[PDB]
């Protein structure tokens, strides 16, 4: 009735093999007593890096050890623990005189790869899923607090991006806006994991267009639309000149984090957003350098 | 019973008498897409044996001065074989891999290659040297297919990241005094159940000489390195006409 | 599971991948002194890990003409390490040893060293050649400490006894085509429970090339031999000030 | 109450390990019958001095 | 536990550390003649140990151009040893054999000998070249005893049959990169329970280089091949005076 190779055909197994399990690691591993071992056949110290596995040699088999009850915690090295710390990710200028952002409004493309500290941290992993708490610290360039009313509006990709301080999009009938005086404590808001993918992707090795991929378009290599969350717009709430030069610092703090596929830490300086370019001529070593391997 | 091994998939069988065990990427065997993980509502194609097999794609020559090479993956196998076809006709693709890099020499030769799997391996440019120019790596460099590409600044994996740390990735070494081949088994890894085999490359295969090849003169100097990969649990959906890119 | 081995004592660990089993002197593991075997009424010190460890004391160069060397034991380890100290401060000493002599070469080299443990190894003089003079071996010869001493008439072990029979003593060979190290484990052996580590040497370590070192020219000619010993079950009693000799 | 490495610390074992025992040897060892043995794997004659 | 082996018969013991298992001709150990298989009514002699032992009869030199050699069997062992005697004094003979051909070289040498047992190995002449002359191989060629004989046209085993097929016979190869000796155990094979060891040769031993001996100059060029055979379950009947042929 069947053909056997069809009854066996393990094609369609949705479950992943595994091989490894997750164990409780509340504290560091304890050290149990060790004694001299003079025997042939058992060689812990001998390993083979070629295999591709880290040496599994225990302190106990390398020296006579005492007993130590390690109660040191590992809580501070969790992801939420490590990543859930507010950091600067965006900065916006609203000067009186200038060419940057006059007219009293600004459209900041929501991209957290513009500030080296925060960027390097996350670029530790390839994928990352999480909610976040955005805080907005506004004031004048002197750090002086001023009685001015702003309006921050999150504009999802597709929504009409404001073209002027008095644009119609500021009616914000469905977009979520926040009205704040620069004298009120920094506005703070909770943001869900909004993406069509299951996790944000710091690195996307490929294109999104699907076309020819000529020279003029290599601009899109590495551009993954599942991270383009839209823009953040801000404007002084009025009809006339703001009267004061403003600056908004955007701080993001992740929470409910899930990270996957750890990769090498950024070695060189950063040059552009969403683009791992590096200075070809100024390729500095990862660390410090000595004069000889035989001296400190 | 650990240095010798045989890998058999489809109608292909690889033999090795000096291998150093098998690495299973992130400790997970390649699986098919779950019913609750998928979204594409059309019933996919699972060619099985016609595409899940060992394609021996390329050979490089290791020289006392070689810098290293890489191959982007989803892609490398396109245009070649029935796999290639299903990857061009279908929009959506999904699959794990069994990568077997081989390279032998004599007991009188010496050297050591690092063989890693770097997921989402985005390439970067030298930025015009000074760093003022916002250049971008060309299609010929980001998606070299077979033949791979040679690294220009291996120390930073042409992407500003230390190769010294590349081992946090499924890797294996080919130390000539110890073995003559590496074997990594990577599962499908992406933030999506399926994606276009064409314009997205799930990971790159790195093969870099960390300890330079060397041998007294007179010993055969042609030391090749051959890549042989095999898709596993290949699934395709979203059938249309055939597409090259 | 017999040619590879690891010895771990104190904070020292020796590795070997070509050893030829372990010899246990007179088939007896080193023990501490029994309550009915002892006489010294004071409670002794058993430093354990601070003295029971692997001291890598010396290196000799094996040459196509080397005669052989010896090291008197209790002594060899004085002045060096915490062991040395306890041996100088205390009158009475007691301890067994784990001796590991190592020497490697290539598969293209050849030779064979005899490594023996001769208890109460009394040295003798050539008696002024003719045999009429009643000469006596000097302190520099009977108690050479580390650095050992070179034999002048190995055939008779500079003591009028055939080396051909030296194997009735805990021994092991270092045949280069077979191994690269010897491992003897001698227990404390004396006619007394304790004795002065200073003026009495329980036994000597002999390392003699019976089958001469040889190799075609062009192969590294510097073939060292290194001695590494480790006290076991060290006990000390009779504490006074520190004494050199 | 103790420190473990002290509870284990086999320091103070007055008895010698041994490994070998003394057996009765009133007469020389007898010779039992032998027959041809043509087999791979078992090599008595091969030793390692 | 498969590459090393020891064969012990009578008062002879062969050792080997690179053998490649043992072949048992036609899967049958040598047996004595059944009571219903025999016809000779006289009670036979079964010398056992005095004749069932390892006679190391000959040595040939393998050269980059050697053609190959053969030895007819029942015969090869006559005149040599107590076996020889019982074979001359008795009319009827019966016995199986343990043939051990050995030949070693270095890991830097290369070559491969085919070692077969061809039952009823009848030799043929070149028929005077043209094929018109009905010549016949001489006693010196059909029954060369020890020393064997060298093949003149190995491709056809000097008997018009392809050596390419000689493997349907109990055989074993001596590939120098793999082993250093062959071991065949042939049972008594004839269409009779007993026959004259003198004028009938149950089978021949073939030793032919299929893959030529070769080595870079400077490596010892004298590569011998030694034959060592041992009768098994030897039985003799029909006693008369001694006969040579
Ligand atoms: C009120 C209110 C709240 C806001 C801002 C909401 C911001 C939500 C941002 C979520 C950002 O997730 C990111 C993931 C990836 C990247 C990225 N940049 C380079 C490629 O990856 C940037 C942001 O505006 N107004």
């Amino acid at each position: 009735d069947r053909v056997a190779d069809v009854i066996e055909s393990s094609i369609g197994d949705s479950v992943s093999r595994a091989l490894t399990q997750a164990l409780p690691a509340p504290t560091g591993q304890n050290t149990q007593v060790s004694s001299h071992r003079l025997d042939t056949g058992e060689v812990p110290a001998l390993q083979a890096a070629e295999i591709g596995a880290s040496s599994n040699t225990s302190d106990e088999s390398m020296i006579e050890t005492r007993c130590v009850l390690n109660s040191h915690s590992t809580a501070e090295t969790t992801l939420d623990s490590f990543f859930s710390r507010a950091g600067l990710v965006g900065e916006i200028d609203l000067p009186l005189e200038g060419t940057t952002n006059p007219n009293g409004y600004a459209n900041w493309d929501i991209d957290i790869t513009g500030y080296a500290q925060m960027r390097r941290k996350v670029e530790l992993f390839t994928y990352m899923r999480f909610d976040a708490e955005f805080t907005f610290v506004a004031c004048t360039p002197t750090g002086q607090v001023v009685p001015q009313l702003l309006q921050y509006m999150f504009v999802p990709p597709g929504a009409p991006k404001p073209e002027s301080r008095e644009s119609l999009a500021w009616q914000t009938a469905t977009n979520p806006s926040v009205f704040v005086k620069l004298t009120d404590p920094p506005a703070q808001v909770s943001v869900p994991f909004m993406s069509p993918a299951s996790a944000y992707q710091w690195f996307y090795d490929g294109y999104p267009t699907f076309g020819e991929h000529k020279q003029e378009k290599d601009l899109e290599y590495g551009a993954c639309p599942n991270n383009m969350m839209g823009t953040f717009s801000v404007r002084n709430v009025g009809s006339s000149k703001s009267k004061y030069p403003l600056v908004v610092r955007i701080y993001m703090r992740m929470k409910h984090v899930r990270a996957w596929i750890p990769r090498p830490m950024r070695n060189q300086n950063y040059l552009f957003k969403a683009n791992p370019n590096y200075a070809g001529n100024s390729i500095k070593p990862t660390g410090t350098s000595r004069t000889a391997i035989t001296t400190l | 019973s650990d240095r010798v091994a045989q890998l058999t998939i489809g109608n292909s069988t690889i033999t090795t008498q000096e291998a150093a065990n098998i690495i299973v990427g992130y400790g997970e065997w390649p699986s098919y897409c779950s019913d609750d993980d998928a979204t594409a509502v059309d019933k996919p194609t699972r060619p099985d044996v016609s595409v899940n097999r060992f394609y021996t794609l390329d050979t490089k020559l290791w020289e006392k001065s070689s810098k290293g090479w890489y191959w982007k993956f989803p892609d490398v196998l396109t245009e070649t074989g029935v796999f290639g076809q299903n990857a061009q006709f279908h929009y959506l693709y999904r699959s794990g891999f069994c990568i077997h890099v081989q390279c032998n020499a004599s007991k009188f030769h010496q050297g050591a290659l690092l063989v890693a799997i770097l997921p989402e391996y985005v390439i970067g440019t030298v930025a015009g040297g000074t760093g003022t120019e916002d250049s971008h790596p060309p299609y010929k460099q980001t998606q070299p297919g077979a033949d791979g590409f040679e690294l220009q600044h291996p120390y930073v994996l042409d992407a500003g990241i230390p190769i010294s740390q590349l081992t946090v990735c499924p890797h294996q070494w080919i130390n000539l005094r110890t073995n003559n081949c590496a074997t990594i088994i990577v599962p499908y890894m992406n933030t999506l159940p399926f994606d276009s085999a064409l314009n997205h490359c799930n990971f790159g295969l790195l093969v870099v000489p960390i300890s330079p090849l060397d041998f007294d003169q007179g010993a055969t100097p042609v030391i090749p390195i051959t890549i042989t990969l095999a898709p596993m649990c290949s699934e395709f959906a979203g059938l249309r006409q055939a597409v090259t890119q």
